[PDB]
């Protein structure tokens, strides 16, 4: 009944972990059926209580995008810059207007 | 063309199962629904029934009809006659074998029915049906106009590559109508085309396996003293929980299923544009939703003070905006951001006094401290 | 997930024996004192000494391939920035890490 | 008798329009509902559809049938075959040209359908339907007995 | 439901009649269900017999 | 969305004041229709409140 009741190491993995609290029950007299007991799908419960997403809650106006999992436009901090520029690119004042 | 359209249908054959209510009480009807999935966001339902349809009794491709096991025989009727509803009548979209894709509305249970050559038959099963509307706006039906957002919906295409299920040989099918007391002894028809499996609890002969022969059984005062099973051993069935299994062997394999859930595009409502009123370190928002729409806001500071609410009735709410930044998201409208700056009274010359209280509003949290 | 349920192993006027089954969350139990009915009449003559074995297991849903959640663990994050840098009328599009 | 019963129907002709869902997807069907009004206090609905009915293809007065534009041709079927519902089946009261007066119950949307010579066709449009009960008592259906109070209701008269 | 509507098809336009009456059936047991489950335990209850006796 | 969104000086007056916040939207590809955005009828809202 919790998120992750059914787990699979990978999508293609045949082996999987299952904890559903499956309990078999006594069948009805005169009726052919397989009675059972199980916890509600934890996936559905989590989907109902999933709460607002990180994309909406991330501070600094950070925008979250998927597939190549990444964060964009996170307005925090500063970045130092170093510019190794050769002297050949400098222009003498005598070539510029006074 | 291809085994997907050829279908294991030729190998399977529809079967019957118990329904909780068949009108007046329970019954073993082929209409019985094994399972229902409701993961698609567009509101379509994928029902798995005990019967099969899309191909006729000879294996020809005919989607206009549906095949159901009517007790000892198998009958077929047009698919358009079959109706189903949860709260209101549903619209059948497509079908293939055991599975059925239809547009059902919200409801607490699913009822499926069709008209036979006699009183109409129906069956209801308890299952929670509640489809999540696509987007941050909770609608009942898709709007006429809107923006395109990503969603996950059940494809109607019969193409199937990923999902598959296990099917196997059915067990012995009892049929008491095979047996009668001709004059005073047990007489069982095979019948013509089916092997008759007969076994007695009492003494004498307790094994028959009669393939095709009309036999009399002594030492059996009443036909209730014997039991008889119809054995096919020709076709496979879905691993249903209402038909008993064969004890001798379980010949099984993997067979793919139609109506795979796949990504797509959906039409979603667009939250009405609110009226925006400006002020000192504050923005006034006049909300006027067409339907329950989630309002979410956040600051761009270290302390977002995240606040959210589902608002269905018009209301005006005020939020505080600092120079650090404030973001606004309203339904499916693209997020907008507004920052704040010195509004009023500011810090003019204003000699004397006056400016003391003007400075009060500029750079608060202190000010009075310095004074 | 979907609860995979096997067909009932019904032995008329006798008794079955349960065997280990290697399935995720696999449960199996033997039930006695059953008189099953079918559309064609009473399945088993005997009222006692009857055995109905019910077996069930948990398996992944057929929709899981497309509709699933993926649990990740993340650490040691790196930032990649796209700077438009013009040095002396040299406009370029720079993709560089921080 | 009089142009009100002669009707501009002879000048108009029914037409087709797009429905959001026609069963399996959208389509350009004449059943499409243009607008719905729900101002009457008695619970009656006034639907405006894209088709016209009450007069037949030749312009004769026949309220028993309804006229719909079936693609390249125009067909007519009995009105009693046409059904509609919101939460429960509605009762058609009267009709004239584009407009339809029926007793519908409360609901979140209006679905209208009729049987063709083939698979039945239906169309649902989103519109909030919520009729205010007459009086200071909030009832679902009118009582067997009560007092007479003033109200505003949709007249069925073609006048 | 909130009311009961009964109808039948005559040789002409179908006839119907609705009467106001509160319909709300108490689920059997300490669990409030809408429809009876596939499986469960047997408890005592009071129900309308269909027998004409 | 407020009481008095549609105003008319007199009953017979042809000229009238309208403030509905009407916004036209992008139509669906392959579909002929006139998309629009409007505030809910303020008359109905007032009648409810
Ligand atoms: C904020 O709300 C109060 C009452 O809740 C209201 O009086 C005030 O006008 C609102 N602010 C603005 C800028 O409209
Ligand atoms: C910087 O980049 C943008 C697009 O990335 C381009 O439109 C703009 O002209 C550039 N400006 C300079 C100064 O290179």
């Amino acid at each position: 009944g919790a998120f992750g009741d059914i787990q699979s190491r990978t999508v293609s993995s045949s082996d999987l972990y299952a904890n559903t609290n499956l309990v078999l029950q006594r069948p009805k007299a005169g009726a052919i059926h397989v009675p059972y007991t199980q916890a509600p799908s934890g996936f559905e419960q989590w989907k109902k209580d999933k709460a607002p997403s990180l994309k909406f809650t991330a501070p600094f106006g950070c925008e979250i995008y998927t597939n190549p999992i990444r964060a964009e436009n996170c307005a925090v901090g500063s970045i130092p810059l170093a510019f190794d520029i050769p002297d050949a690119l400098f222009t003498r004042v005598s070539e510029t207007p006074t | 063309s291809t085994e997907e359209l050829f279908n294991e249908y030729k190998l399977t054959r529809p079967y019957m199962a118990r329904c909780i209510r068949c009108a007046v009480g329970s019954c073993h009807s082929p209409i019985a629904i094994e399972a229902v999935k409701s993961d698609g966001h567009d509101g379509y339902v994928r029902l798995q029934t005990s019967s099969q349809y899309g191909l006729d009794s000879s294996g020809n491709l005919k989607g206009r009809t549906m095949r159901y096991d009517m007790h000892g025989t198998i009958k077929e009727i047009p698919l358009h006659q079959v109706s189903l509803y949860t709260s209101r009548p549903c619209h059948i979209v497509d079908g293939h074998g055991y599975f059925l894709l239809a547009r059902c509305p919200a409801g607490d249970s699913i009822t499926m029915e069709f008209k036979k050559d006699s009183v109409r038959h129906s069956c209801s099963v308890p299952y929670e049906v509640k489809f999540n509307p696509v987007g941050r706006e909770l609608y009942t039906h898709p709007p006429e106009h809107g923006v395109e957002q990503a969603c996950q919906v059940y494809a109607h295409d019969a193409q199937n590559r990923g999902a598959y299920v296990e099917m196997h040989l059915p067990g012995s099918e009892v049929d008491s109508s095979l047996v009668s007391l001709s004059g005073s002894s047990v007489t069982v028809t095979p019948p013509d085309g089916t092997s008759a499996l007969v076994e007695c609890e009492c003494g004498g002969t307790k094994i028959s396996e009669t393939i095709n022969k009309t036999k009399q059984f002594s030492q059996c005062t009443k036909k209730e003293q014997c039991r008889a099973y119809r054995l096919q051993n020709d076709k496979w069935v879905y691993n249903s929980d209402k038909l008993p299994k064969a004890a001798g062997a379980t010949l099984k394999g993997k067979l793919h299923v139609p109506f795979l859930l796949a990504d797509g595009k959906c039409t979603v409502p667009l939250a009405p544009e609110p009226m925006i009123t400006f002020g000192f370190r504050s923005v006034s928002l006049k909300l006027h939703p067409k339907n329950p729409t989630y309002l979410i806001t956040r600051q761009l500071a270290d302390e977002p003070h995240y606040t959210h609410e589902l608002i269905s009735e018009p209301a005006v709410r005020n939020f505080t905006v600092t120079e650090k930044g404030w973001e606004f998201v309203w339904g499916n409208h693209p997020p907008k951001r507004f920052w704040a700056q010195e509004t009023a009274p500011g810090n003019p010359h204003g000699l004397p006094h006056e400016v003391i209280t003007h400075y009060y509003h500029r750079y608060p949290m202190s000010t009075i401290l310095g004074l | 997930y979907k609860t995979g349920m096997d067909s009932p192993a019904i032995k008329c006027c006798g008794s079955q024996e349960c065997t280990p089954t290697y399935r995720p969350d696999e449960q199996c139990k033997v039930f006695t004192g059953v008189y099953p009915f079918m559309w064609g009449g009473a399945y088993c003559f005997c009222d006692t000494e009857n055995t109905q074995v019910s077996k069930a297991y948990v398996m992944k849903s057929d929709d899981c391939l497309a509709d699933h959640a993926e649990a990740y663990k993340a650490h040691t994050a790196s930032v990649q920035a796209f700077l438009n840098i013009t040095v002396g009328e040299h406009s370029i599009v720079t993709t560089v890490y921080v």
